[PDB]
């Protein structure tokens, strides 16, 4: 649905453009997971992988019909990072910031 | 930049 897609793209651009105090695009490490060949141990821990590459492919193929489906995928992205990575690590901290940014976008979409 | 447990 083009209207939903455009809303999604506007909300995700907020997250994808955000920089931390150090000038780093916090979302960059969540774009593309290491592959199953590169990092098999990730997949033994994480049963449902999610990244922004997968989210984009779903936008392009009509797999989002309602905003709650994207909310599920963003919660998956965040929760996987916090399952896999140690608390206080840069990647964990970045995931926490993504979670907060997403909830602001989702809460304002309503 | 992963930090596995």
């Amino acid at each position: 649905d083009p209207e939903l897609a455009e809303k999604i793209n506007e909300m995700l651009d907020v997250i994808l453009e955000y920089k931390n105090e150090d000038g780093e695009l916090i979302a960059d490490v969540f774009q593309t997971l290491p592959t199953r060949k590169e990092l098999p141990d990730y997949y033994q821990v994480i049963s449902k992988p999610m990244d922004f590459d997968r989210i984009n492919k779903k936008i392009e193929t009509g797999r989002y019909t309602v905003m709650e489906e994207l909310n599920d995928d963003m919660n998956l992205l965040v929760n996987n990072a916090q399952t896999y990575n140690e608390e206080g690590s840069e990647i964990y901290v970045s995931s926490e910031t993504i979670g907060k940014l997403w909830k602001e976008q989702y809460d304002k979409f309503m | 930049g992963k930090a596995p447990r």
